[PDB]
């Protein structure tokens, strides 16, 4: 048992430090990209509200 | 005869099972000195899930 549950933390651990080096990295550039992001799709919306005759 | 012959039956069956079981408790308890190496992360854990 304790033996087959300890290899199963064990590999929980190695699954989870595989993933948290690289989530760390994107959730420090969310919200400064987001805003630009949202500021850009307001902006470019704007030359859409525009009907040609 | 069936008291005679059965003791013998009953007895050699558990003579060769836990002696089977002697030695795999102790291939386990080697494996287990492998695993007490590496793991000194188990509080880390749920805060890193």
């Amino acid at each position: 048992r304790d033996l087959t549950l300890l290899q199963r933390e064990e590999r929980l651990r190695d699954l989870i430090e595989k993933q948290d080096e690289v989530l760390t990295p994107v959730v420090t550039s969310k919200d400064p990209f987001k805003d630009n992001y949202t500021t850009f799709a307001t902006a470019l919306d704007s030359t859409r509200h525009q009907l040609a005759i | 005869n069936l008291v005679i012959e059965e003791y013998q039956r009953k007895a050699q069956l558990l003579i060769k099972q836990i002696r089977d079981m002697r030695s795999e408790h102790v291939a386990l308890q080697n494996q287990q000195k492998l695993a007490e190496k590496v793991d000194r992360k188990i509080s880390d854990k749920d805060e890193n899930i």
